RNA sequence: AAGGGGAUGUUUAGCCGGGAAAAA
RNA sequence: AUCCCAGGCUGA
RNA sequence: GCUGUGAUGUUAAGGAGCAUAGGAAAUGCUACACACCUUAAUUGGUAAUGCAUUGAUAAAAAAAAAAAAAAAA
RNA sequence: UUUUAUGAUCCCAGGCUGGUUUAAUAAGUCAAAGUUUAGCCGGGAAG
RNA sequence: GAAGUUAUGGUUUGAAAAAAAAA
RNA sequence: GGCGAGAAGGGAAGUGUGUUUCAAAGAA
């Protein structure tokens, strides 16, 4: 037992050092003026509501089952109602220490993935176990599919509570990497846990282009022009917007707007962003684009096509975050359909 | 013994479609099956 | 250290011993278990004797008798009457109490779960319930 | 509480896209005769569904279950392996 | 006499199909029931590909001859498909243009619903179409089954029938599958940098064509 | 028309997934 | 096991 | 060249007509509405629906100029 | 050991629910139980 | 999805299983 | 190729059907 894990702890407690020191110390934890605390905090500096606490380890190796369940017990009546305790062996310690620092540096993570020229290089693996990493994730690319990817543009997808969500997104070396991953791994079978020597509980796992990143001064504020976006690529080099609203006209598209992108290098594809008037019509247009790629014969992973939205934006002076504020409408905009 | 693996981002976006009726049903089970997907034998 | 997996081949064993496709009543499944003391190897590897009450217990708290249709046969002697739990008809009736019958790969699932359950009670990181939700404040 | 899908299950579709579908084998009420009387000179009265993956078979046969029914449901059945 | 559906059939290149011993999943509790792979015989309607379309051809051998496997490439303007016409061309069709018309398509004449109400009205009146350069060319079953590839661009007809002019006024796909292949009206135009030898002219016709 | 009407001319191989028939 | 797949990936 | 073969097993849990039993238990429509399905769209469609006949088993069939209101003193 | 005169064991027959006005000092909800557009529900099979 | 929900008529003809023993 | 399609069911079920009182979150 190598410390424990104490999720969804109040803001307050958060914030307070003093109010967590004295709790752990009623618990029985003596944290100093021994254990060590570590909160999870984001380039912001504001606590995500997760705290590891390592146990001194010079004498607590020698704990065992009943002093486990104390321990958990003492520390779980002492926390506030709301706030889950789980126990971490050294793997578990390592995992959130990982999940804390990729937490912190996510933004230039997602920055340097949306580099535009890995457009097609980047693959989404979903549903990632927990206990997974950025080099359990390098394995289990190496074994099922037999691609060796970097460990370092291996990216998580984070939840509102701080805890990594399912979703993996991978930087392949070559657009033929990326192809033979998407090929390859498709309902994998992969091990939960290592536990007691052996491989317990399986998960299937399923590659895909679900999460297309694009970072560049053109598109900062695109995505605010219309709420009915749909991204598209995969056309030749020198066509312009005029021509390629003639295209599409000629192919049955019937965009509101066209607005072309382009990046220093990389003429040999033509990207465009089409604008809609409805959240209907923009569904619709994209029935349509995958009918047309069935019917063209590209590959159902090749990037094609695309629904617009922009990341979720913090600020510092933010009090609410967008994300976070409970009065949203945009809702209004996407009537639901039986 | 498990139903065919599915996104979890499937079962939240499928949380207003009207599931099948009767026709739509018997249109599932037909021998031409057509419409089975990836991993998606109700035998295998 | 580790958990070391039984063999097929022993179970089988136990399993056909017990017996004599092939269901054998859970009185019968846990003698037979419980007189191999493959269990006591299993703890002795990873300090009483396992008894048939914490057999039962275990049995009870995986709650295996709803997984696997335990009550089916309720309905097959009595039933609409089966439907309703003990009290829901006020006229009374009768409701078989008989445990689940294991079919192999039933008992094999219930001996790992077993297994497991009893590790995890003594090691100081479990498989299961490792996390406990916070009920003070 | 209620499941959002109820006794339908979210699969792929051949259009790379995703539907809805009844649960496999079919929970039947054998516990009656079929209707109508006449229903064998279309139908075969003893279409059985077999669950088999290569050489692997598993007997499965939904089954009505005690109440409360909760999130499980209604029906069951045994894990047989053959 | 009743009309009906036609008995099934099994496709060209195929095996024979044991079949089924009644027409639908629920015949005859409901009789109003209709299946999705239900064949279209109906006039105004066409045939789906590869499934009813191209069925098995027996005939005794006594009318049999060579005439008799050139049918799916005498299949007439309105039926012949893409592939069928690419196949009796130079370098099967490849590096020419193709364009659909779909002026003749069997539904716009023929059937009950051919004349019926429209958004725009009825009618009482140069063009931008589709174009398409084979590349990649790979016969399944000849001549009717391929797998093709090629350059899908917009073009531009014009007056004499009608007859493309640029087939590259812009750029489109450079690699796709054919668009509406599986059957309608093609129209095909030569290459500007024709070979002789390959597109070979017209054999002089004879002066004095003597009974 | 001595001599091109000549010469060269075996089938790509695996894995996964889905469908149909026979069998079950 | 090789009939079909306008379904895919691979071979130094 | 000469019989034949190529998925070639098609009609009730419904409807209608005619009879049986019973004191008795049922008939016509070109149907500009609503609702629903579809669509890019008051884009297209319906017979669920809506109308009329009989039935004798229910109503209205009195009172106010400029009003459509007014316990009509 | 479990049910059982609070009806066990064990036959045959029946889906349940709502509908405004409503005379009499009988009403402020039609007053133990009477309905009429409707509400909820009512297996599976081309092997 | 859960928790509670008096039975009626045909006049009805009170103990029913399990277990033990038996061969 | 895509959506919709039960002649709008009374064929099962008595301690059942239904009723009354409640409850049901994704973006974790």
């Amino acid at each position: 037992l190598e410390g424990f894990l104490l999720s969804n702890l109040p803001p307050e407690v958060t914030n307070n050092q003093q109010l967590l020191s004295s709790l752990l110390g009623r618990a029985g934890l003596p944290v100093p003026p021994s254990a060590s605390i570590l909160l999870q905090r984001s380039r912001l500096g504001r606590t995500a509501g997760r705290c590891l606490v390592l146990l001194p380890f010079p004498s607590s190796a020698f704990l065992t089952g009943e002093d486990r369940k104390a321990l958990q017990t003492r520390l779980a009546a002492v926390l506030p109602a709301g706030s889950t305790v789980t126990a971490c062996d050294r793997n578990d310690v390592e995992n959130c220490i990982e999940e804390f620092e990729r937490y912190f540096f996510l933004t230039e993570d997602l920055q340097r993935l949306g580099v535009p020229s890995n457009l097609r290089k980047v693959v989404t693996l979903s549903p990632v176990p927990p206990t997974y990493g950025r080099r359990e994730v390098r394995d289990l690319l190496r074994e099922h599919a037999n691609v060796d990817v970097d460990p370092r543009d291996i990216v998580f997808r984070f939840r509102k509570d701080g805890v990594q969500g399912d979703t993996c997104y991978v930087l392949c070396r070559s657009e033929r990497d990326a192809g033979v991953v998407l090929a390859r791994i498709q309902e994998t079978a992969v091990p939960n846990r290592v536990h007691y020597g052996q491989l317990f509980g399986c998960s299937f796992l399923w590659a895909s282009r679900s999460a297309l990143f694009l970072c560049d001064s053109q598109l900062d504020y695109l995505p605010a022009r219309s709420p009915f976006q749909v991204f598209t690529t995969g056309w030749e080099g020198d066509v312009s917007e005029e021509e390629f609203k003639n295209l599409a006209y000629q192919l049955r598209l019937f965009p509101k707007a066209v607005r072309k992108f382009s990046h220093p290098g990389g003429e040999d594809v033509s990207s465009f962003f089409l604008e809609f008037h409805r959240m209907r019509d923009a569904k619709l247009t994209m029935s349509r684009l995958q009918l047309l790629r069935r019917r063209w014969r590209i590959g159902a992973n090749t990037p094609f096509f695309g629904f617009l939205r922009m990341a979720d934006l913090r600020f510092e002076d933010d009090v609410k975050f967008a994300d976070e504020d409970s009065a949203a409408d945009s809702d209004l905009d996407e009537p639901i359909d039986y | 013994l498990p139903n065919p693996s599915v996104p979890r981002a499937a079962l939240v976006a499928a949380r207003f479609l009207r599931p099948p009726g009767r026709f739509k049903r018997a249109e599932l089970r037909e021998h031409p099956r057509s419409k089975t997907g990836a991993f998606a034998n109700l035998v295998k | 250290s580790s958990l070391p997996c039984l063999l097929d081949s022993e179970l089988t064993a136990i399993f056909q011993g017990a017996a004599a496709k092939i269901t054998v009543s859970s009185n019968r499944l846990f003698k037979a278990l419980l007189q191999s003391g493959i269990l006591d190897r299993d703890l002795t590897g990873s300090r009483p004797v396992v008894e048939f009450q914490k057999l039962c217990d275990l049995y009870e708290e995986g709650r295996f008798y709803r997984t696997w249709a335990g009550g089916a046969h309720i309905l097959k002697i009595s039933g609409v009457k089966g439907l309703a739990p003990p009290g829901g008809n006020l006229k009374g009736g009768i409701i078989d109490g008989t445990p689940k019958h294991m079919s192999y790969e039933e008992f094999r699932t219930f001996v790992h779960a077993v297994r497991v359950w009893l590790r995890d009670e003594r090691s100081p990181v479990p498989l299961c319930d490792a996390t406990v939700r916070a009920t003070g404040s | 509480a209620p499941s959002v899908h109820g006794d339908f299950c979210v699969v792929r579709r051949a259009d790379g896209g995703f539907h809805l579908v009844p649960p496999y084998p079919p929970r039947i009420n054998r516990t009656v005769e079929p209707y109508p009387p006449s229903a064998g000179n279309f139908y075969e009265l003893n279409r059985q569904f077999k669950l088999q993956w290569k050489n692997v078979e598993y007997q499965f046969v939904p089954k009505l279950l005690p109440r409360p029914w909760g999130r499980a449901g209604p029906w069951g059945g045994d894990l047989v392996r053959i | 006499e009743k009309e009906v559906p036609p008995p099934l059939k099994s496709g060209i290149g195929e095996p024979k199909k044991t079949g089924y011993k009644f027409p639908h999943v629920f015949f005859p509790y409901k009789s109003r029931y209709r299946s999705p792979h239900r064949q279209r015989w109906w006039p105004g309607s066409a045939p789906r590909f590869l499934l009813h379309s191209h069925p098995k051809r027996w005939a005794p051998r006594r009318d049999l001859s060579f005439a008799f496997f050139a049918f799916h490439g005498l299949k007439p303007f309105a039926e012949k498909n893409l592939y069928e016409l690419m196949h009796s061309l130079p370098l099967r069709g490849a590096s020419s243009f193709f364009w659909r018309e779909a002026d003749s398509d069997p539904w716009k004449h023929l059937g009950r619903k051919a004349n019926r109400l429209q958004a725009r009205g009825v009618r009482t009146q140069g063009r931008k179409q589709l174009v398409f350069s084979p590349r990649e060319i790979y016969y399944k079953r000849r001549p009717f089954h391929a797998l093709v590839f090629g350059r899908l661009s917009v073009g531009q007809l014009g007056a004499s029938s009608r007859v493309l002019k640029h087939p590259e006024i812009i750029r489109g796909l450079s690699r796709v599958a054919p668009p509406q292949a599986s059957l309608g009206g093609w129209k095909w135009r030569p290459p500007k940098d024709a070979s002789r030898w390959i597109f070979r002219p017209k054999f002089p016709l004879p002066f004095r064509p003597e009974l």
